């Protein structure tokens, strides 16, 4: 059955009696069961790229073919797990070995056997029932927040021959058996999928609902859609944690995945230490986010293949959760460090350098990865929708976007939340540079906003214009001083500063800004822009008059409104009811209208 | 005559390397014949013989080599090159990259089979394209005009509205019946729906065929995707006299598949690692255009390509530049200022405009207006570059008029509504009402006769 | 004295700002494009090798 | 007869080249002349105009026959030639006749099989050498030697040979060298004496538009004439887009005897033209750091006559009836007037700047704006409508108008 | 004289023999027949390209730009075949000529040549475009033996000192010529304006020869002093005060 090692050169192991192998088939090499992928066939001989250090592999050692290409086990026990990029459970490789290392030659199963879970068979089914890929034949109650929907593997189909009754079961139990063309297939709560193959769908849909982060600058000026593709310039000086933590600890996304592409060893342990301590409110309970995630963490020294696979394991886990009818969201901490793993594997394959050193396929690997996002109709019969949102951080050298991974990423992603070291040095958290940043999903949210927030598109448009006008006016302020500007320009600059400091900026450590709902966000901006339009009305309406209104007169006779506008951030969704917040914001609208009427 | 001889099928896979599978013991291999591969699990794939040598056939597999096996893989050699079933029945339909149907309609009934490579149009039979198409877009019809059967690409920086521009051409283009072939390579689904939806919004869908290859479809299928489109365009144009327009979308995402195949084969690299044959491969796409004697058909090509890092001198635009009848440029410097369509006239040219304009095609003044608009726009950019260093105090009154020209020109001549159609005559009158900013004698590109007939109005 | 200073400053400031803008929009752009070109052609030699 | 295309057709002697290859373009024929029997290259990026120069030579030159060689070129080019050349006409002995009678096309369009690009170039020159042996002053448009070099790259790649720069074979420089040097003016073989010639013009197409290109780098080591085209001129639609700083012709020392015999005034004018056109760029590098107020009146006059020579002499819209062609008499008449204005304007300043009554460029422009407009108008004179004596008489009136105006300023 | 001709249309490989053949004729005439021989090689680049062509066809490991890695030793077996020998009067002077590819002095052909040849004479596009014939850029031009060929009885005794001063003046001239743009003509001192005047007058008189003017070394040093006379005596820091007192007040 299995082959034998014939030669080794660095990480590349040639084998013989590999006649029945396939290219990219997964193989165990050596008495220690080292992992590797076939990268050439030469007849009955095959060349295996080994992942771990080959030191001590011997000619004539066993070479067990795995019946699969590189693949992810999917099922119960994903939640709260920490995997590496080739789907090995780092929490269990710790606790089972009692060692601080990943031993060379791990053979621990990725979803831990013998751990029973409460399984409910779908009570609508019977023996002889017809079933297809993506049908939810049962649920596992593995955690209170996330009912794990089991489903028939996408390639499988047939008639139910037996289903397990309600009870406690694990990966070794034959939960389902079905027959097709006279052949029975046995199945388990564990499913397996090729990591480089997309999980198919009934239909990929146009994305049309906001991935609300609870962060004003993001949710208002640069909305990412659920299922959207987006990038963050992940660099130490700009606070990349602020977005990624806020997405996890609040945002409207049923399950989170986080992929360590290849992070610095300490910065990776920072994340793995810190995330378990985060909690989110559900059903008026407080609970650890480890109920709603799995972490695929690779430090820079994990094997080259484990770094380049990292995002493909991540997306595959994320698509499995998408096909349960969840709005999944997935971070990638540095697509640049994944792109280095591409450069290295192509270097070992001796493939020609394309752009700057990277492979020819870097753009295609990025693009065929990002296309795995979106909202979808799931496979199978219960008709559910789900999504995967991809938040791919990039790390351009010196901020230079001409960098191939960064350039191709900005080519493919529809949103860029351009964090900036300048704003972070000024403590302007969330420190998103609104001039550089953009979203291509504005059109796609028109349908949503027209229903729920029909005034908001006007408000967003005015807000960006007001901020852009202040950036142009600042050149005139440098040339000729603030005193030289027109009254309309001065009030625009003052309001743009108010928008910048009391709407874009948000202190996520405070109880009032730890999260910020969308209705709160709209109401705050509505007041600032209603004030702008009425202030500007009084100024322009008193063009050519004997007494002309100016920002200083507005501050003198109604600076209480400016103070109130700045104060609107303090309103608390816990201590204040939604109606109470809306009423206070409506009261500030009435207050400012009467104050403006005292001038014009 | 039909190929009657029964097909062979080989298990003699004897190597696999990158996208290649190497057969052995093959009986008289044919270069470029197509092979169907059955994988061990019963999955079907297809591939072209790239080299032959005695008993060996090197097959490149379109659908990728992952899962190919040295014992169980079965290669059905078809015995001929990659023919495609073609028919006029392909209008109002949608196809995957390799020309399989994806509109849920049936397999195409062949009115004939054609070789995907086409044939070299005989230079003696080729007719020099001169009948103008109005696209309706002033930056085209005024200064970069397109002839019926021209090939002329739209170059863009990434994220620019080049899709909307191509959509507008497929909403407004017509002569002073018409049918569209559309192909897209490595397109994202968020844009595939935009193109499909736009042909519905324009009502055009019944007269158009979309070949779609998306960014997560196989990269090697992009090599044949535009060739299928052109083969259908040849059938519609040269066999059926249709006035075909071919849209090829992101030739860059096609060119990346060439670079991949090149690196995988170890071909001699030109600039940025594209294969040495990059110019020829692009010609084998871009030359299937223009009228041919006795046939009323006229394949027009408007390729579209995202220039990498916005660099005009990059091999993709640059080699396309040598082949195409001039080029249309779309620019961030216009798009950031919301100047739709963001077509920068200055770097643009149309090689065929020279004969597509003047009496019998367009108004007599048109050629002179175009040149003088380039002169004033260019001088406007030069005085703008002067002002940006030395200030308006260094500029003469005439230099400030060239700066004002550039401002008034971009706000009126280039700026146009996404659904606004402007005739060439209206574009020329906008041209003249801008040219009237200078005194008559300053218009140094225009002859005195043209000035006397068209300046004073 | 204030006027002689004013006139001299108004010329000297214009001269200085013109040199600064020539550095910012002529000399630095030539250097940057030259460096990007050098990096490109070095990588072309590296790919040939 | 049948001849191996790779073997040079021999000659009694290869002589020096000493008669201008008359070309419709002012800038070419005046400032960088080609010669019957000489080689030339036209390196230019895409859309620079090199193909229109190649057309213009073929349409309008003193070449007795033209072989045009569409090696790897876009197909509509061959259609445009076959459309235009049966309809355009020269005249012999009082009979008007279609110029196609004096041409042949070798075509191999860009999509035709790569290898045939080599056979095409060798066919075009071997035909040219055949007509050379008849005593015709042949010209041959090698309409892209870079697309030829790319065909040698292809065969080398398939052969797995070791590439030189950018993948090109090491023998590329040797193939190009042994090709352009098939040109010459020759004592033919055999007994009735003939002086045939081949003149070779190669439209090099540098990948990325950069003259560091190996095809260009080899070609410039071989050719005696360089007409380097600038994409920035082509962007401005300045055509033909010849960069006058980098372009050169080695034949000037031989041709100076012909100009001495027929156009004795010309060598001074050609020299002053090249110098003014260099002094413009010397001034530009200063002006861009300080502004135009730094210029002396001599410098303003320099930039103005440089603008005349650039926009009204070097510029030529070769499809229009008036720029279709330009006889040498029209060409020298235009340049003579422009340089006569330079010398007279310069003299007027130099004569008066020694005093408070100083003439300036602005004084000249305000007194002589009509003369600047007349000088710009000179290009519009049409050889079909206007005789050489008529054009020369108009130009003499411009010289007199300038002289009488300057006599009123001094 | 004796001319070996290989024209561009003669076969590539013959060019490998051609310079070695000529040098063998030179060694026969000089070292066996006492002749003073001048050897001119017209383009070592078209020779280096011939080694490249055959080396490429041999699948040899390349040096930079795909030339054979042995290019240095190969060029040495050509260039080193020169100079007088013991007991002979005969002597070979070599002036090889070398088409710098793409105008690049650092290209491997001129680069490796500069390591072997005892200096170089550099002919420059910039000077040619300025109509300076011959276009010899004196700055990158160098001659390793020159210091031993000059002094009393060999030349006028000033020669070494005049050359060093003139060379440094031309270099400062090119620097102040760049300053005329970068900081402006108005920022030039009277001394910088004298280096600019020197630069102009030097190219017009020192470099510009005409095709037949056979200037003596003595006439060249007279012209050298006539240019040095532009500066005040105290500016001439490269010349000893004895040499100045003998030859500056002329
Ligand atoms: N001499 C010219 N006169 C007028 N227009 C020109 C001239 N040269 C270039 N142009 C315009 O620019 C186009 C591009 O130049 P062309 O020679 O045809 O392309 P290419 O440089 O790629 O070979 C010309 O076809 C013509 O339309």
């Amino acid at each position: 059955t299995f082959g034998y090692v014939h030669g080794v050169s660095g990480p590349v192991v040639t084998a013989c009696d590999m006649a029945g192998a396939a290219m990219y088939e997964l193989v165990r090499v050596g008495h220690s069961e080292l992992v590797g992928e076939i990268i050439r066939l030469e007849g009955d001989m095959a060349t295996i790229q080994v992942y771990e250090e080959t030191s001590g592999v011997s000619v004539g050692d066993p070479v067990l073919r795995t019946g699969k290409p590189l693949s992810v086990e999917l099922g119960p026990g994903i939640m709260g797990a920490i995997f590496d990029g080739i789907q090995r459970p780092l929490s269990d490789i710790s606790s089972q070995t009692q060692s601080i290392y990943i031993p060379r030659g791990v053979n621990v199963s990725a979803l831990s056997r013998d751990i029973k879970w409460e399984f409910i068979p779908s009570k609508n089914l019977r023996v002889g029932s017809h079933i297809t890929g993506g049908d939810i034949y049962g649920i596992v109650n593995e955690n209170s927040l996330i009912k794990h929907k089991i489903m028939l593997p996408p390639r499988s189909r047939g008639s139910v021959t037996y289903i397990a009754p309600p009870g406690n079961y694990d990966a070794s139990d034959v939960v389902l058996e079905l027959e097709f063309e006279g052949v029975k297939e046995k199945l388990s709560m564990v499913q397996v999928w090729p990591v480089r193959q997309v999980r198919p769908v009934t239909e990929k849909l146009p994305a049309n609902h906001p991935l609300l982060t609870g962060q004003r600058v993001l949710d208002a000026l640069f909305p990412c859609v659920q299922g959207g593709t987006t990038a963050i310039p992940g660099a130490f000086g700009c606070g990349k944690t602020v977005i990624s933590q806020s997405l996890s600890k609040y945002s409207n996304s049923d399950v989170i995945i986080y992929v360590g592409c290849g992070e610095r060893g300490n910065e990776m342990s920072e994340v793995l230490r810190d995330f378990p301590e985060l909690t989110m409110e559900v059903d008026g309970k407080v609970e650890s986010i480890m109920k709603r995630t799995a972490l695929v963490a690779n430090t820079s020294n994990m094997p080259v293949a484990a770094r380049e696979a990292s995002i493909y394991t991540g997306i595959t886990l994320s698509e499995y959760f998408r096909d349960m009818g969840y709005h999944v969201s997935m971070m990638a901490d540095s697509t640049s460090r994944w792109a280095e793993a591409l450069r290295e594997i192509s270097g070992r394959l001796a493939e020609m350098p394309a752009d700057s050193g990277y492979p020819a396929y870097l753009g295609a690997r990025l693009a065929s990865f990002y296309e795995r996002a979106g909202r979808v109709k799931c496979l199978g019969n219960p008709e559910r929708e789900g999504s995967v949102s991809i938040v791919g951080a990039v790390s351009p050298p010196g901020g230079d976007f001409s960098d191939p991974v960064t350039s191709a990423t900005l080519g493919i992603v529809q949103v860029f939340w351009g964090l900036d070291k300048k704003l972070a040095q000024r403590k302007h958290f969330p420190s998103v540079n609104w001039l550089i940043s953009y979203s291509k999903y504005m059109r796609a949210l028109d349908e949503y906003y027209d229903k729920h927030f029909t005034e908001f598109v006007p408000l967003r448009t005015k807000a960006k214009e007001i901020l852009q006008e202040e950036e142009d006016l600042a050149e005139i302020v440098q040339l000729v001083g603030k005193a030289s500007l027109a009254e309309t320009d001065k009030i625009t600059l003052e309001v743009a500063k108010l928008i910048k400091d009391d709407f874009l900026q948000q202190n996520g450590y405070t109880p009032y800004d730890r999260f910020c709902p969308f209705y709160k966000t709209v109401g705050m901006l509505s007041n600032m822009i209603s004030f702008y339009d009425m202030a500007r009305r009084a100024v322009e309406t008193t063009a050519q008059s004997d007494n002309k209104i100016t920002w200083s007169i507005i501050r003198e006779h109604m600076g209480e409104i400016l103070y109130k506008l700045s104060s609107m951030k303090f309103k608390d969704p816990v201590k204040d009811g939604e109606a109470k917040i809306k009423a206070d914001y409506a009261q500030l609208l009435e207050d400012m209208q009467n104050a403006f009427r005292s001038l014009e | 005559n039909y190929l009657s001889q029964p097909r062979l099928t080989y298990k003699t896979v004897s190597g696999v390397n990158g996208p290649l599978v190497i057969l052995d013991h093959v009986k008289f291999p044919r270069y470029a014949e197509i092979v169907h591969l059955t994988l061990p699990d019963g999955t079907k794939r297809s591939g072209q013989v790239l080299e032959v040598s005695g008993s060996k056939a090197v097959v490149q597999v379109f659908e990728g080599t992952s899962g190919i096996d040295a014992k169980k893989t079965s290669c059905e050699f078809t015995g001929d090159i990659l023919r495609t079933p073609v028919s006029e029945d392909m209008l109002g339909r949608v196809f995957n990259g390799s020309g399989k149907p994806i509109d849920r309609g049936p397999v195409v009934l062949a009115e004939d089979f054609l070789d995907i490579m086409g044939q070299p149009i005989n230079p003696q039979c080729r007719i020099y394209p001169e009948e103008m198409i109005q696209t309706g877009i002033s930056a085209i019809d005024g200064m970069n005009s397109i002839a019926r059967g021209q090939k002329i690409p739209i170059f863009s920086a990434a994220g620019l509205p080049h899709n909307e521009i191509a959509a507008q051409i497929c909403r407004q283009a017509g002569l002073v019946n018409f049918a569209i072939v559309f192909a897209a390579m490595g397109v994202n689904m968020e844009t595939a729906r935009f193109f499909k939806s736009d042909f519905e919004e324009n009502g055009s869908m019944d007269n158009v065929c979309l070949f779609l290859n998306l960014a997560n479809d196989p990269t090697i299928e992009r090599i044949i995707t535009p060739r299928l489109a052109l083969t259908t365009a040849e059938f519609l144009a040269y066999q059926c006299e249709k006035h075909v327009l071919v849209i090829l979308t992101d030739m860059s995402s096609y060119a990346e598949a060439l670079r991949e195949v090149s690196a995988a084969r170890e071909e001699v690299p030109g600039r940025r690692g594209f294969p040495g044959y990059m110019y020829t491969d692009l010609a084998t796409i871009y030359e299937r255009a223009g009228r041919v004697e006795g046939r009323n058909g006229s394949i027009t090509q408007i390729p579209i390509l995202t220039m990498p890092n916005d660099d005009i001198t990059h091999p993709i635009p640059d080699l396309t530049g040598y082949i195409t009848e001039g080029q249309i440029y779309v620019d961030r410097q216009l798009h950031n200022r919301q100047i739709y369509p963001p077509i920068n006239v200055l770097p643009s040219l149309s090689r065929l405009m020279k004969s597509a304009i003047g009496e019998g095609m367009t108004r007599k003044d048109h050629a002179d207006v175009s040149n003088q608009l380039y002169a004033c726009y260019a001088i406007g950019k030069d005085v703008q570059a002067m002002k940006a260093v030395v200030g308006e105090e260094a500029l003469t009154s005439d230099d400030l008029l060239y700066l004002e020209f550039l401002q008034k020109f971009e706000k009126n001549f280039i700026t146009q509504g996404p659904y606004e159609n402007r005739t060439v005559y209206e574009t020329l009158d906008i041209g003249w009402q801008l040219l009237r900013i200078f005194p008559k004698e300053m218009l140094k590109r225009i002859p005195q006769s043209t000035l006397s007939e068209f300046y004073p109005r | 004295s204030l006027q002689t200073s004013f006139v001299t400053l108004d010329e000297a400031i214009k001269i200085t700002n013109r040199r600064v803008n020539a550095i910012e929009h002529v000399i630095i752009p030539r250097i940057e494009r030259t460096l990007a070109y050098i990096i490109t052609e070095l990588d072309e030699r590296e790919r040939e090798e």
